[PDB]
Protein backbone atom coordinates (compact mmCIF):
# COMPACT_ATOMS: atom_id res chain seq x y z
CA UNK A 1 0.00 0.00 0.00
CA UNK A 2 2.92 2.63 1.05
CA UNK A 3 4.39 1.65 -2.55
CA UNK A 4 0.87 1.73 -4.87
CA UNK A 5 -1.10 4.40 -2.61
CA UNK A 6 0.54 6.54 -0.10
CA UNK A 7 -2.49 8.80 0.47
CA UNK A 8 -4.65 6.57 3.02
CA UNK A 9 -1.69 5.13 5.41
CA UNK A 10 0.44 8.44 5.53
CA UNK A 11 -1.19 11.11 7.07
CA UNK A 12 -1.00 15.16 6.73
CA UNK A 13 2.32 16.65 7.07
CA UNK A 14 4.33 19.49 7.11
CA UNK A 15 5.00 21.73 4.24
CA UNK A 16 8.26 22.04 6.15
CA UNK A 17 9.17 18.49 5.48
CA UNK A 18 9.63 18.86 1.69
CA UNK A 19 13.31 20.10 0.71
CA UNK A 20 12.76 23.67 -0.49
CA UNK A 21 9.20 24.08 -0.75
CA UNK A 22 9.46 26.61 1.90
CA UNK A 23 12.06 28.05 -0.53
CA UNK A 24 10.24 28.26 -3.44
CA UNK A 25 7.29 29.43 -1.72
CA UNK A 26 8.81 32.42 -0.12
CA UNK A 27 10.48 33.36 -3.21
CA UNK A 28 7.60 33.56 -5.02
CA UNK A 29 5.60 35.39 -2.67
CA UNK A 30 8.43 37.80 -2.18
CA UNK A 31 8.78 38.48 -5.90
CA UNK A 32 4.98 39.05 -6.60
CA UNK A 33 5.79 41.60 -3.35
CA UNK A 34 8.15 43.07 -4.89
CA UNK A 35 6.56 43.64 -8.39
CA UNK A 36 3.30 44.98 -6.16
CA UNK A 37 5.71 47.55 -4.60
CA UNK A 38 7.76 48.48 -7.50
CA UNK A 39 5.05 49.81 -8.91
CA UNK A 40 4.36 52.34 -6.04
CA UNK A 41 7.88 52.84 -5.17
CA UNK A 42 9.54 51.91 -2.26
CA UNK A 43 12.89 50.82 -4.33
CA UNK A 44 14.41 47.10 -3.48
CA UNK A 45 16.89 44.92 -4.33
CA UNK A 46 15.51 42.94 -7.35
CA UNK A 47 14.87 39.09 -6.37
CA UNK A 48 16.14 37.86 -10.26
CA UNK B 1 -1.02 44.90 -0.65
CA UNK B 2 0.54 43.68 -3.56
CA UNK B 3 -2.52 43.41 -5.64
CA UNK B 4 -3.50 46.46 -3.48
CA UNK B 5 -0.87 48.43 -5.11
CA UNK B 6 -1.20 47.12 -8.65
CA UNK B 7 -4.87 48.78 -8.31
CA UNK B 8 -3.36 51.68 -7.59
CA UNK B 9 -1.11 52.51 -9.83
CA UNK B 10 -2.85 51.12 -12.39
CA UNK B 11 -5.58 54.15 -11.93
CA UNK B 12 -2.91 56.78 -11.42
CA UNK B 13 -2.05 55.65 -14.93
CA UNK B 14 -5.03 55.99 -16.05
CA UNK B 15 -5.49 59.18 -14.44
CA UNK B 16 -2.89 60.73 -16.49
CA UNK B 17 -3.43 59.05 -19.45
CA UNK B 18 -6.94 60.96 -19.96
CA UNK B 19 -5.52 64.25 -18.57
CA UNK B 20 -2.81 63.71 -21.00
CA UNK B 21 -5.11 62.75 -23.71
CA UNK B 22 -7.32 65.62 -22.71
CA UNK B 23 -4.35 68.24 -22.54
CA UNK B 24 -3.03 67.39 -26.09
CA UNK B 25 -6.58 67.78 -27.51
CA UNK B 26 -6.93 71.05 -25.35
CA UNK B 27 -3.82 72.19 -26.69
CA UNK B 28 -4.04 71.51 -30.53
CA UNK B 29 -7.69 73.08 -30.67
CA UNK B 30 -6.21 76.21 -29.25
CA UNK B 31 -2.96 76.11 -31.06
CA UNK B 32 -5.67 76.13 -34.58
CA UNK B 33 -8.00 78.58 -33.32
CA UNK B 34 -5.34 80.86 -32.46
CA UNK B 35 -4.17 80.24 -36.04
CA UNK B 36 -7.78 80.98 -37.78
CA UNK B 37 -8.21 84.17 -35.19
CA UNK B 38 -5.38 86.78 -35.07
CA UNK B 39 -5.36 90.28 -36.29
CA UNK B 40 -7.63 91.84 -38.44
CA UNK B 41 -7.16 95.18 -40.40
CA UNK B 42 -8.51 98.43 -38.58
CA UNK B 43 -11.47 100.76 -39.96
CA UNK B 44 -9.23 103.31 -42.00
CA UNK B 45 -7.71 100.30 -43.78
CA UNK B 46 -10.45 98.64 -45.57
CA UNK B 47 -13.95 98.58 -44.83
CA UNK B 48 -14.19 94.47 -44.16
CA UNK B 49 -12.13 92.74 -41.72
Amino acid sequence: KLLSDPASVIGPLAQSMITGLTGALGNLNTAINQIGDVLVGTVVTPIN
Amino acid sequence: SAISNVIDWFNSLLNFQDTTTSNQINQQNFQIATLASGIKKQQWECRYS
